[PDB]
């Protein structure tokens, strides 16, 4: 079925101006609309998109209403100028999601075998990167329970297009750019140990709350099945390089050869070609 | 059951657009049979044929679109 | 009715604008490929996300994008004159004995076409070279186009054909290219069997050129000199031609090599001719009481194209009688009359004009 | 003010075959063939197999046949010019 999707930050914005539309008009809930996608590949992508009125009460907290009427007509309007292009689900701003979303996927599957709802985020905050992505599929339970419904979490990763980076691209300028090499690599060190172990904290500590209260889930089993793959080596103290150790320095035993041994004759360019550069234009000067 | 005649106007309107693809090509082609499928790399499948031209040039297309490719040898 | 938005949506999808072919080149590196169009321009573009490996190729056709010049999908490259060449026909099998002599020539024709297909043991254990062409020409007689197309016609889908018409081809038209793709075709298909019909005319020697016409002639000449004597191995393949005289086909034709076997074709006779007389008794009707000796006799030094359809001139003369079933003595004033005629049509043979 | 008209005269074209009655099938010195209607100053039996034609290019219906070319650069002098040798 669908493994992983792409969203583009043009259909993002599409989503993002209804937020300003919904936004200064009131009132309740949140930005919800049909999703436009393309699929060439196992991979889903998605360009284009058009946002539909939208309402869902609270009391009520079920009742959900789209407009068919802007489905059909403007969907040959774009079928008309794109081809390719075709509904592929719907999509809404969350942040979290309620139990009536099983209806909406499930009055769409006319029109799509599955469709697929993005979760997006209009203000960026946390923890990562943003938005979200669900599939709808029944993998029943091993409880005993009716055939369930539950949306299971897809990874969406953004992606660029030619022509579409002229204006988004320019509009920042205030980005420094890459610098591959130097500053890059060193930021997300800072980085990857920050929101790693920040994640291992909050999941840890979750951990220990499904002791407390919580159970379940129980998961199961994912949760120590998945840590007990992160425990090939823990590392505990201390790391258990002892064979290791000797490997270690060997891995650096290249690198600090090659640093001495270009920089030396990097010098040799430097040093050299300077002194003789400078030599001739000062002292032919006066 | 009464769908057909607002389904019947679009067909004539695209057909009506093919109304401004009959007037009028500047371009005659050859004709070529072929049988394309390209493995990915979820799965593209369909047909595609070569197609000549008057100023020498010779173009890509898929199978047409309309009339198929049943008649006839290039 | 939903077939109709079907069809249309179908339609939509024929929006999308075509994209032009051409061949590749070479590959300065991953983000450059060079490509050659159609029409000569050489260009070195980027490629898309949905291709694979096999995209590349050691310079076979492909179809460029008309923007950035791209590659979507990738075809093998032919410029098409076969399926032209496999739309020939001809009945037999049973033709191939139907000529009836030479019985030599019957023998040999079938010794060395279908033997090194079926047992290429005899070559190699021994380690003799098989004779990878051969030559028939005329017209001594009939059974060029007869006993060779004949074998051709029964091979099915194996076999190619070249009509004198296709040399010249069209004003400042290239054959030269021609003469390499039925060689390596040749060496596809195995084995496949080339006819080339009436040389005299593409045959051009160099001695004397006239005009700008021809050199191109010397062209295809050295085309067909080059990969036929090649260093360019045809063993498998057999190839046959065919010209009324080996007067214009050079030191290089004539040599062995590119013509190896020439088989001089012979007119019937008188044995031969009671067996061509068989086959040809068996379509037209006739009276109970005939004789074969009196039509062979009668008719002497006569070609199977003469002796065939002057015996359908004999049925011709049989239906102005009216009659159904006729005598031979019809027959033998229509056969010899007619035919006497015809010998004082053409001059040849022997005297030239 | 005539500027914009008379310009889509291009080019000369010999028609071939007609499929129906309105629409007729013209070779074009473009090398194609041209499938084209008739504008309604020019009747239907004024264009006839092997005739030269214009056309307009903005909606590509036909303008106005025009017969007359006069020779190749060969028999062009050829044609007599002024008299000579009189009896
Ligand atoms: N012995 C024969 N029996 C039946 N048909 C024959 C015979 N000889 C010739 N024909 C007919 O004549 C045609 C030409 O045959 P072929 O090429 O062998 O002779 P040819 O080269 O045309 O002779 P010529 O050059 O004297 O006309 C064939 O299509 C064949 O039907």
């Amino acid at each position: 079925a669908v493994q992983k999707v792409v969203v583009h930050p043009l259909v993002l914005l599409s989503v993002v101006d209804h937020f300003n539309r919904i936004g200064k008009v009131g009132n309740q809930k949140r930005v919800v609309g049909v999703l436009l996608g393309s699929w060439q590949k196992k991979v889903l992508d998605v360009s284009n998109s058009f946002a539909v009125p939208f309402d869902e009460d609270d009391k009520d907290d079920s009742v959900w209403f789209l407009d068919h009427d802007y489905l059909e007509n403007m969907y040959g309007m774009f079928k008309k100028v794109n081809a390719r292009e075709r509904i592929v689900g719907w999509y809404h701003t969350g942040p979290k999601l309620h139990k009536n979303d099983i209806a909406i996927n499930e009055l769409m599957k006319r029109y799509c075998p599955n469709s697929v709802l993005v979760i997006i985020d209009v203000k960026p905050k946390d923890l990562g990167l943003p938005t979200e992505a669900y599939i709808s599929v029944e993998e029943v339970h091993d409880d005993g329970t009716p055939t369930s419904k539950t949306f299971e979490h897809v990874t969406s990763e953004i992606g660029a297009e030619e022509a579409e980076e002229v204006g988004v691209e320019h509009l920042l300028r205030d980005i420094k750019d890459t610098t591959v090499g130097t500053l890059s690599q060193r930021i997300t060190n800072q980085v990857h140990g920050l929101k790693g172990l920040n994640s291992k904290l909050l999941d840890i500590r979750s951990y220990l709350e499904k002791v407390a209260t919580g159970k379940l889930p129980i998961n199961h089993q994912i949760i120590y099945q998945l840590q007990d793959v992160f425990n090939l080596l823990p590392d505990v103290s201390l790391q258990e390089f002892v064979k290791a150790f000797y490997l270690k320095t060997n891995d650096q035993m290249v690198v600090v050869y090659l640093a001495s041994l270009i920089r030396s004759v990097v010098a040799l360019h430097n040093l050299i070609n300077n002194k003789i550069a400078n030599r001739d234009a000062e002292k032919k000067e006066g | 059951t009464h769908e057909l005649q607002a389904m019947k106007d679009k067909i004539k309107e695209n057909s009506e657009k093919i109304k401004v693809n009959k007037t009028l090509p500047y371009l005659v082609s050859n004709v070529i049979e072929l049988l394309d499928v390209d493995p990915n790399d979820s799965q593209r499948k369909g047909k595609c044929a070569v197609i000549k031209t008057s100023t020498r040039q010779t173009y890509f297309l898929p199978v047409i679109g309309l009339v198929d490719a049943e008649k006839l040898k290039p | 009715t939903k077939q109709y938005e079907k069809s249309e949506n179908d339609l939509k999808a024929l929006q999308s604008v075509g994209q032009i072919v051409g061949e590749v080149l070479k590959q300065l590196t991953e983000e450059k490929f060079i490509v050659k169009a159609t029409n000569g321009p050489r260009y070195v573009v980027g490629c898309r996300r949905q291709l694979d490996k096999s995209k590349l190729k050691p310079g076979t056709r492909v179809a460029l994008d008309m923007t950035t010049l791209t590659i979507m999908r990738y075809l093998p490259r032919e410029v098409d004159p076969l399926v032209y060449n496999m739309s020939h026909e001809d009945p037999g099998n049973v033709s191939y004995s139907e000529i009836g002599g030479l019985s030599e020539q019957i023998r040999e024709l079938r010794e060395v076409i279908e033997l090194p297909l079926t047992n290429p043991e005899l070559f190699q254990r021994v380690g003799i070279i098989p004779p990878k062409g051969c030559l028939l020409y005329g017209p001594p007689g009939t059974g060029k186009t007869l006993l060779a197309r004949a074998v051709a016609s029964q091979l099915d889908c194996n076999f190619l054909k070249v009509v004198s018409s296709s040399i010249v081809d069209k004003y400042i038209g290239e054959s030269a290219r021609l003469i390499r793709e039925m060689f390596n075709y040749a060496r596809d298909h195995q084995p496949c069997i080339i006819f080339m019909d009436e040389i005299d005319a593409i045959g051009g020697r160099r001695f004397s050129e006239g005009t700008s016409a021809d050199r191109e002639i010397q062209r295809t000449l050295m085309e067909l000199l080059n990969q036929m004597d090649g260093f360019d191995t045809l063993h498998r393949v057999k190839m046959i031609m065919a010209t009324n005289r080996p007067d214009t086909l050079d030191p290089a034709l004539l040599r062995p090599g590119r013509l190896d076997r020439k088989i001089h074709i012979d007119l019937p006779n008188e044995q031969a001719r009671l067996d061509i007389l068989k086959i040809h008794a068996g379509p037209i009707t006739k009276h109970g009481e005939i004789d074969y000796e009196a039509i062979v006799k009668l008719s002497d030094g006569f070609n199977g194209a003469d002796l065939r359809n002057v015996c359908t001139e004999a049925g011709m003369f049989a239906i102005r009688a009216d009659h159904d079933f006729v005598v031979q003595e019809d027959f033998m004033k229509a056969v010899r009359k007619v035919a006497d005629s015809k010998k004082l049509e053409s001059k040849l043979d022997y005297k030239p004009v | 003010q005539s500027e914009q008209p008379l310009q889509v005269a291009r080019c000369t074209k010999i028609i071939n075959a007609d499929s129906e009655d309105p629409k007729y099938i013209i070779n074009v010195k473009q090398f194609a063939k041209f499938v084209v209607d008739l504008s309604d100053q020019v009747a239907p039996t004024d264009i006839e197999e092997g005739m030269r034609v214009g056309v307009d290019r903005n909606k590509y219906q036909i303008h106005i046949p025009l017969p007359p070319k006069i020779d190749p650069t060969v028999t062009m002098m050829q044609v007599e010019e002024k008299p000579d040798v009189t009896y």
